RNA sequence: UAGCGCCGGCCAACUCCGUGCCAGCAGCCGCGGUAAUACGGAGGGCGCGAGCGUUACCCGGAUUCACUGGGCGUAAAGGGCGUGUAGGCGGCCUGGGGCGUCCCAUGUGAAAGACCACGGCUCAACCGUGGGGGAGCGUGGGAUACGCUCAGGCUAGACGGUGGGAGAGGGUGGUGGAAUUCCCGGAGUAGCGGUGAAAUGCGCAGAUACCGGGAGGAACGCCGAUGGCGAAGGCAGCCACCUGGUCCACCCGUGACGCUGAGGCGCGAAAGCGUGGGGAGCAAACCGGAUUACCCGGGUAGUCCACGCCCUAAACGAUGCGCGCUAGGUCUCUGGGUCUCCUGGGGGCCGAAGCUAACGCGUUAAGCGCGCCGCCUGGGGAGUACGGCCGCAAGGC
């Protein structure tokens, strides 16, 4: 059965990403969106919306790529380049306010869960807490 | 349209050979045949027209590659009505990568008609001006229409894209914009500008062609 | 007072003599049989210097036990296959608790050591004085996103219902024909049979060909498939009974009831074995013949059945199970619909992206992910020895 939504959904937004799709679909959840919010503001997808799919609720995200590259292989660069789950069921990692990683030297993003709400690395840094590390994209 | 679709041009393959990056031009399926949406097929012949256009205007030279039964002809008419390089009976590995090695052949073939129209012949024994003779006739069969090219071309022509994926893929390797009369059966990603249409009905090719070379002489 | 090591590559330092697989050097690769930068001695050079080498031990290099940071198609590694206990893990929407989790204050975290700063020995080692840092654990308070728990709901997972479908799936009885071998007859003449060629062998007690009647055992010719069923091992005549699994349609009921699974329990080709039956044909062992100085003629256990053991394989897809996402083309088996076509499930062949050391895999992944289990850590010695468990034994773990 499936055991991890939120693996589920960056496995999608992977591969998806992968094949150029201009759109995919993941079953609706809160926790889900509020991750896809957070991408979309970093500026990672291009957007999302509620979807209503035989009679189920889905979110469709909207990929974003780069331009046309010359030569051999024109595909575009993507813009996500590289997406891992980090806190997995049957092994949960949490990190203190001192143990927030850095990603890319800032030029990626790590996603908390924090007691205040789903917060980027920046965000948990400036207010000063710690959580759940979910995934970092760069 | 209206020009386009009495031409057959909205008539594709079958569903046998169609390649799904395709599926953007292709309209709907009847009796089994593909058919290509002709208003894309408009924007886009558009756009490749405007920049053949701006190409023409700026001094640049295209080259014409038809490789097919069919397309020989016209190909050659069109080119030969412009002054525009073409290659027609077959595409030889390595005419663009290894545009140096083919331009001694040039030479070859030139200096060899220079020496047929010349007196010094009463000496060659008329075996050695055989093997010569044979020697400049596969040169004139092969090389003929590429002798007008003097440098690397600013862009390509091709009519199959697929039929003729090795001149496609040496255009890429340089960095040369393609242009391709592609169909259903096609890559679209390795066409920067392309005409989606009909690549066989001789009806077709001879429109698109005669429309692109008249669009060539008018922009000089 | 200037010594010690090294000069083939790692690794910085090259020539001349003695040497001729001898004397010897060596951490590895290896150097030495008359032209050795590798041996011994000189000259020169390199590195360190009152030290320079050697041996022993630890860490690193070793991502070579891999949590950071590995792998199991062919390199070592997927259990022979099921069911299932403990355990591990787990759909969507709200609410209460605040156990995990995060934050703040505070107590502790002795001194010395580590770090920073400033100082005392003429410098330094050494030492002194201040300042922080500090994994962890108490104590008080705060938060509720994600785990946990509790309460109330939802149908997308799972199960049931209803109406159909295909199938060598299994067990128990019954019986259909074609062979083969014997028995009983009728006719039959000299061979039959066998081989690369032959021999052994059978036949005058009349063989082999052939006609009829009878007995007995074993296996199911065409259909037949690159087909189907099953969790594996496996399953082909036909008829009937008792049963297992599975697919589609209606979306009708339930509300997460799910996945995996250390031990346990069960199944497990063929060959063996105990206790009784049966024995047509084939055939280990064995008796013969012969040639190329394997092959033909006979034949025992065994192959057949009932009960009980044995538990092994190239038990292979050399690929554990479950779920989700990622182009298609073509051939088949089986359903449903509005039937050139759509829509499910199963079996093959090419091949996008991708992956791989490569071969190749590719919607039946060896791709991208998640959960659980089982194994691997150079080759032999060795699946050996000892010990234990299971068998009548051979043997198995």
């Amino acid at each position: 059965m499936l055991t991890d939504p939120i693996a589920d959904m960056l496995t999608r937004i992977r591969n998806a990403t992968r094949v150029y799709k201009e759109s995919t679909d993941v079953p609706a959840s809160r926790f889900k969106e509020e991750i896809l919010r957070i991408l979309a503001r970093e500026g990672f997808i291009k957007g999302y919306e509620r979807v209503d799919v035989d009679g189920k609720p889905y979110l469709r995200v909207y990929l974003k790529y780069g331009p046309r590259r010359q030569g051999p292989d024109p595909r575009p660069e993507q813009v996500i380049h590289h997406i891992r789950r980090i806190s997995k069921p049957g092994r949960r990692v949490y990190v203190g306010v001192k143990e927030i990683p850095r990603v890319r030297r800032g030029l990626g993003i790590a996603i908390l869960s924090t007691s205040k709400g789903v917060l980027t690395d920046r965000e948990a840094r400036k207010l000063g807490v710690g959580g759940e590390l979910i995934c970092e994209v760069w | 349209v209206k020009e386009l679709l009495e031409a057959g041009v909205h008539f594709g393959h079958e569903r046998k050979r169609w390649n799904p990056k395709f599926a953007r031009y292709i309209y709907a399926e009847r009796n089994g045949i593909h058919i290509i949406d002709l208003q894309k097929t408009m924007e886009e012949l558009e756009r490749t027209f405007r920049f053949i256009e701006d190409l023409a205007m700026r001094g640049g030279t295209i080259l014409f590659v038809g490789t097919k039964k069919q397309a020989q002809d016209i190909v050659r008419m069109e080119a030969e009505r412009a002054g525009m390089p073409y290659v027609n009976q077959r595409w030889l590995g390595g005419m663009l990568t290894n545009f140096k090695t083919i331009s001694q052949r040039v030479h070859r073939l030139e200096e060899l008609e220079a020496l047929f129209a010349s007196p010094e012949i009463e000496e060659r024994p008329k075996k050695e001006q055989v093997r010569l003779k044979h020697e400049l006739e596969r040169l004139q069969k092969y090389l003929s229409g590429f002798r007008l090219l003097k440098r690397l071309p600013d862009a390509i022509f091709v009519v199959d894209p697929t039929k003729e994926a090795i001149a496609v893929r040496e255009a890429r390797k340089l960095f040369i914009p393609v242009i391709a009369l592609a169909d259903t059966d096609s890559d679209p990603d390795l066409v920067d500008y392309i005409i989606p249409g009909n690549d066989d009905a001789i009806r077709s090719i001879q429109l698109i062609l005669s429309r692109a070379v008249d669009l060539i002489i008018q922009a000089r």
